[PDB]
């Protein structure tokens, strides 16, 4: 039975863990947010085939260099996220993820995973926002980036809500069944 | 009442310790009997050969010794904290040094992910996870003990969240703390073995204190060389001395992911100075040698890496001195005629 390897990277706080449990729960946690989310085996039903989706999370290994590559090793898929309400994970999509997985994964697709939309319009937020002059990421911006980037596409959703959620997941889905090609310049 | 939310909060993360204690422990087991067992059974014999069967310690690493430590020590320690969960900061304190045996399992899982490349094929692998009816490669577990050790902190930093007015709030922050130590140190010695070109013993240089990539210049006394357009160094600083490398890039076949270093140059401890503060950047500062006959000006990537880089460098000539003095006073002793 095949299997699709689905690692997700991003900066610790963005919602990694959670964006997992909540996809694989088809609930979100009220009362206690699980820290951790250990691998897990997804059936599902690629035009009537039975596939394995293998997702895997990295909260917590953030900061060390070493030992974070050592989940990247037959990797069909990355879901490389950053919050739309955190300006500096965004930046480190650019600026740290990206660089680092196609370096390890040239010929591994990735997807720009923008989350927390929840959050993006909510008055608090935007408001301790301003208190550093920073503004949420917009859809446009992260297109933007994503295209830049070389990432198959850019996909957004709300663990919180679970608006988009489902769609993110399929979208590694389809990405993973492309034949083996380096990143190449996305239109839109 | 707050008090009371807060014990809550506190069991739900003692429970899912504990939760992932067990199945932690038990998929190691899982594997170990599942796959490194197998790889004796007489009955699989004729789907692995003798080469890869010799292989076995390198495909698993130490995973056996680690497994024993949780399932006979840690795992029983844990749970001898349900009824009060502010105090598996000690269990964690009390076993610091056992700790140590994942710093073999990283160093060796780059080494075991190689091998795993050529024969995750063979028919022996595809057979073992069918009875063991997995849906995820022996890979996937291999990795287990890394993923274990990366999450004892954010559950650690989770508890004393929730235990600010505990007793035993210390003694968390200190497990904490130490366990962060033990990720660092072991996230640095990644760093260290992947020196190449070092004519000599690195063990001779004492421990590693830190590693890290930086933009260094050169202001060198007049009399390779970054005099405008800085180069690209990964420092390891050590007890003894400050080692210079350079970042091989450099994969060719079966393309060896993580980058080497090359050995440049070493700038003895006894010689170097330091300067804390540099004009226009909080992130920058340098290492200098001879009374400055030779001065590198290290761009940090952050002004705490600058700080910490500081810090350590300073314990490093505050030893160095009191060592230096303790030997002069052995040999003042010498007043005896």
């Amino acid at each position: 039975m095949q299997t699709i390897k689905c690692v997700v990277v991003g900066d610790g706080a963005v919602g990694k863990t959670c964006l997992l449990i909540s996809y694989t729960t088809n609930k979100f946690p009220s009362e206690y947010v699980p820290t951790v989310f250990d691998n897990y085996a997804v059936t599902v039903m690629i035009g009537g085939e039975p596939y394995t989706l293998g997702l895997f999370d990295t909260a917590g290994q953030e900061d060390y260099d070493r030992l974070r590559p050592l989940s990247y090793p037959q990797t069909d898929v990355f879901l490389v996220c950053f919050s739309v309400v955190s300006p500096s994970s965004f930046e480190n999509v650019k600026e740290k993820w990206v660089p680092e997985i196609t370096h390890h994964c040239p010929k591994t697709p990735f997807l720009l995973v923008g989350t927390q939309i929840d959050l993006r319009d909510d008055p608090s937020t935007i408001e301790k926002l301003a208190k550093n002059k920073q503004k949420p990421i917009t859809p446009e911006t992260a297109e933007k980036l994503a295209r830049d980037l070389k990432a198959v596409k850019y996909v957004e959703c709300s663990a919180l809500t679970q608006k988009g959620l489902k769609n993110v997941f399929d979208e590694a889905i389809l990405a993973a069944l492309e034949p083996p090609e380096p990143k190449k310049s996305r239109r839109s | 009442e707050e008090e009371e939310s807060l014990a809550i909060l506190r069991r739900h993360v003692m429970n899912e310790l504990l939760d992932t204690e067990r199945a932690y422990v038990e998929e190691l087991l899982c594997v170990l009997e599942g796959y490194a067992a197998e790889m004796d059974n007489p009955l699989m014999a004729h789907l692995i050969s003798t080469g890869l069967q010799n292989k076995k310690n390198i495909l698993f690493g130490n995973m056996e010794e680690i497994y024993h430590f949780h399932n006979r020590i840690f795992l029983r320690e844990l749970e001898s904290c349900i009824d009060c969960p502010e105090l598996v900061g000690r269990c964690f304190l009390e076993r610091m040094e056992e700790f140590q045996i994942y710093e073999k399992y990283c160093q060796n899982k780059p080494r075991s992910e190689s091998l795993w490349r050529q024969c995750s094929d063979c028919p022996f692998f595809q057979e073992c996870q069918k009875k063991l009816d997995h849906k995820l490669s022996l890979d996937s577990y291999l990795l287990k003990p890394v993923q274990r050790i990366t999450k004892y902190q954010l559950l650690l930093k989770e508890m004393l969240k929730y235990s600010k007015h505990c007793e035993g709030a210390e003694d968390l922050q200190e497990a904490l703390s130490s366990i962060l130590g033990i990720l660092k140190a072991v996230n640095d010695s990644m760093h260290l073995i992947a020196i190449t070109g070092y004519d000599g013993n690195l063990g001779d240089l004492g421990k590693l204190l830190m590693q890290g990539s930086f933009s260094v210049w050169t202001d060198h006394k007049k009399g390779e060389l970054a005099r405008f357009k800085p180069m690209q160094r990964h420092l390891f600083l050590h007890e003894k001395a400050v080692l210079f490398c350079k970042k091989r890039e450099e994969n060719g076949e079966g393309y060896e992911k993580a980058p080497s270093f090359s050995y440049k140059q070493s700038l003895n401890m006894t010689a170097v100075g330091i300067t804390e503060n540099v004009k226009g950047d909080t992130k920058k500062f340098e290492i200098w040698y001879n009374a400055r006959e030779e001065v590198y000006i290290i761009q940090a990537p952050t002004p705490e890496i600058k700080a910490a880089w500081v810090n350590e460098i300073r314990k490093v000539l505050t030893s160095q001195l009191q060592a230096c003095r303790e030997a002069s006073q052995h040999r003042a002793l010498e007043q005896s005629h």
